[PDB]
RNA sequence: AUCAGCUUGUUGGUGGGGUGAUGGCCUACCAAGGCGACGACGGGUAGCCGGCCUGAGAGGGUGACCGGCCACACUGGGACUGAGAUACGGCCCAGACUCCUACGGGAGGCAGCAGUGGGGAAUAUUGCACAAUGGGCGCAAGCCUGAUGCAGCGACGCCGCGUGAGGGAUGACGGCCUUCGGGUUGUAAACCUCUUUCAGCACAGACGAAGCGCAAGUGACGGUAUGUGCAGAAGAAGGACCGGCCAACUACGUGCCAGCAGCCGCGGUAAUACGUAGGGUCCGAGCGUUGUCCGGAAUUACUGGGCGUAAAGAGCUCGUAGGUGGUUUGUCGCGUUGUUCGUGAAAACUCACAGCUUAACUGUGGGCGUGCGGGCGAUACGGGCAGACUAGAGUACUGCAGGGGAGACUGGAAUUCCUGGUGUAGCGGUGGAAUGCGCAGAUAUCAGGAGGAACACCGGUGGCGAAGGCGGGUCUCUGGGCAGUAACUGACGCUGAGGAGCGAAAGCGUGGGGAGCGAACAGGAUUAGAUACCCUGGUAGUCCACGCCGUAAACGGUGGGUACUAGGUGUGGGUUUCCUUCCUUGGGAUCCGUGCCGUAGCUAACGCAUUAAGUACCCCGCCUGGGGAGUACGGCCGCAAGG
RNA sequence: UCGAAGGUGGGAUCGGCGAUUGGGACGAAGUCGUAACAAGGUAGCCGUACCGGAAGGUGCGGCUGGAUC
């Protein structure tokens, strides 16, 4: 059965990246809307909206590519997944592309990048990696 | 690195014979009462 | 894969199962 | 395999052979010299290779090789025998020391003298 | 676990006892409890730690010196004195050993500092002193201290220094090569100056002692370290290696002999590889060899590996413990995270500074001490508690296809056998034959009868089943799947260690049946021989009823669940829209199976490719060079074979 | 009363030796055959059963990791 909607979904987004769509349809998710704005907020999809589906809500994703189709994520990976969690201090926060790249965090302040962890002092689940 | 979930055994004393099989209750640490038992039953919290 | 494995195979097994018929009586004997 | 099926079951490492057991923990090991005699090497290769069958003190019996040119070894001699293997025969694991005990150092030797137990001629 | 059950003061209670103190620590009585597949109960091994070695780190090995805790004192048991006892140099008893005896009885315990024997490859002196620090006794002087401070032996380890420095020829001999010209040793040697490090011979001579002492004395190391002089280079170098990995070549002798060797491998008349000489390279009071641990080894892969054909998916399902879990509301603050406080001995490591002529070494001050606990904050995620939803899952209603399964009855073709007509000398079989069947009437051709087994045509990469598997006809009983509607329950789901069930063929037990076929067994033929292939016979078996065994190339050599990633074209089952001739694969739309081809992606390659071997999450099984070996030993199952 | 050492008894468990006996590994030179690899001259292999100096043969079911059509 489903085990792992966040992995799902960014599986799903790496998915359509590779084969060059432009929109991705998705099962609704709070937690699903909050990674969808953060990667809007970093510059790696062009936009993301929300729809009223027949049974609930849905997530639409519009991707981002370049003039010549240059794609603007290059990788996308889940880190601490349902069996083996991964949990990371305030001074122990990862580094992606040795900085270049972005990682999710949960915080019990929310949902932060890990520069904006590192900044605040806080720490806390390490969900994925983008880049 | 895994989260690891694990019980134990307790024996503890409680005078009247208040809680029952199958309750929830809060527990505190004391001197030796006999052999192998160091807990006392400070208060039944929930039934069933 | 190549036939040579499952005919190194055989040949013990084969053998094996000729040494158990040639010794039956006497291992019942022994085992009784 | 799964990280539930690692903790229940972990990684067992794979198990390291004894090398040259009839030392038991020793450099060297005294031994007396119950039989020499000569054998013959592998299909391409020819010579007369002079081994000893003795008894070391830790009551194991081993097989040896004597180096160098010529030795004086028969049956009841103190020998101290080393680690070292010698592929041209598959059954011998250990060398007699030249040098040490009643065996002599080979004679007329003036070149890496300290392996063969020869002294530096004044 | 090739050790699954263990416990009877054993688990709890009460009244007493005992202790410095709680307590089955002990006792009398009552209740029947307590531990265990997160490994009880057994077997093996081992003193634990700060630390040490290795490693990028995680990790692996380890517990030598120095420091902390524990345990012991010839082996076993016991108590007395005190505040305090495993009481090493205390007591009692029982053993083994050593010694004295007048034979009645007595005396001993170096795993304290030295030392002996023995074992071993191997580990030291039967030394000085309480001068300093620490301890016991005493008012004090003072007395005791094999603790301690020193000394001797061992290149055993780390560090430092020396065996000489300058100039000296287009560069003496001699050795060794030579292309017979010449080259290397080599500025090296001989030669004229120089300084003496350390040792050698003399002289002086410490700090450690703001010490101790109420007596004028007080250093074991020690006349030592150290300074000032004396003539002189005067007393001081060896060990490996030179095929390639890897710094460094020629001659001579031996020729598969003597021998070398970490891997591949060198030696049989030209060896840079064996041995000896000249030369060279690397180290240098050391150089090699052996043993042990870590690395390289991503070769047990947490960091950081795999399972189509290289080792690796259980024969297939159901299901127990366990692991994991769709959308959403509130609460707890267990996991997570922030801050503050306590602790994390010293020594060790790291940074800085300082001291001994440098170094090794020492001291001082930070850091490290990666953890635990106490108070306070946060609530995104995971989790608990209390609710909600229908998208997963299950049920309900209506239709669909099918060799899915069990029982009973029953149909025809064909083979064999029997009975009876006709009929004559062959039939059968093979590459060719011969065994064999007939002439006592075979083969062949008709009519009647008995019996058993398998189901032509439909019928194929077409259907059904979890796999193994399933088609002559009818009747009775019965399991699963698919589609349409979406009324119902409201996460009830996935996987599944062990366990249980099903499981081709052969084989086993009891009782039937027996046409054809046919292991074994007989002949004939081939052949050098034929325990075979080919031919003629032929028992078990194949068949039925009821039970055993539990294996297959049980294969897609590909575990189950879920989501996503271009398409083209056959085929099986079902719903609907537009042309409607209103029939036809009329066209489209959509759900579920089954084939071929094909991108992107993956793979060592072959190949897979929406029925993945692609991209991701959950759970299980399995792999770690080839043999020995799926064998032995032990155990469980079976009548046996055997698994 | 408890109680070490000792005596008696039947079992449990771990090892050494053992007349005789089975298989395994490796050997400069030996005897018998030709089993597999090309349709290896009867395609090979898997489970099972019987038989044979030895490789091996045959029956039943299965697989293609089988050549030609």
């Amino acid at each position: 059965t489903m085990t792992d909607p966040i992995a799902d979904f960014l599986t799903r987004l790496r998915n359509a990246n590779s084969a060059y769509h432009d929109e991705v349809t998705l099962p609704h998710s709070k937690l699903k809307a909050n990674i969808a704005e953060i990667l809007k907020r970093e510059g790696y999809i062009s936009d993301y909206r929300t729809e009223d589906a027949r049974v609930g809500k849905s997530l639409v994703v519009q991707l981002k590519y370049g003039p010549s189709r240059e794609r603007s994520i290059a990788g996308l990976r889940r880190v601490s997944k349902p069996g083996l969690r991964v949990y990371a201090k305030s001074t122990n926060l990862p580094r992606v592309l040795g900085g270049l790249g972005v990682a999710i965090i949960s915080t019990s302040s929310g949902l932060l990048t890990d520069r904006q962890a590192a900044r605040q002092g806080v720490g806390g689940e390490v969900l994925a990696y983008v880049w | 690195g895994k989260i690891i979930r694990t019980t134990k055994k307790v024996k503890a004393h409680d005078e009247n014979g208040e809680a029952g099989i199958g309750d929830r209750v809060s527990l505190m640490e004391t001197r030796p009462l006999s052999a192998t038992k160091r807990w006392r039953l400070v208060e039944i919290l929930e039934k069933a | 894969g190549s036939v040579i494995k499952k005919r190194r195979k055989r040949m013990s097994k084969k053998k094996h199962r000729k040494l158990l018929r040639r010794t039956r009586v006497q291992r019942r004997k022994l085992g009784k | 395999p799964t990280i539930q099926q690692l903790v229940r079951k972990g990684r067992r490492d794979k198990i390291a052979k004894v090398k040259t057991a009839a030392l038991k923990g020793s450099p060297q090991r005294r031994g007396v010299c119950t039989r020499v005699y000569t054998t013959t090497p592998k299909k391409p290769n020819s010579a007369l290779r002079k081994v000893a069958r003795v008894k070391l003190t830790s009551q194991v019996e081993v097989t040896a090789y004597i180096p160098g040119e010529g030795h004086n070894l028969q049956e009841h001699s103190m020998v101290l025998v080393r680690g070292g293997r010698v592929k041209d025969l598959p059954g011998v694991r250990y060398k007699i020391i030249r040098g040490s005990l009643d065996t002599q150092g080979v004679k007329n030797r003036k070149q890496a003298r300290s392996r063969y137990g020869a002294k530096k001629e004044k």
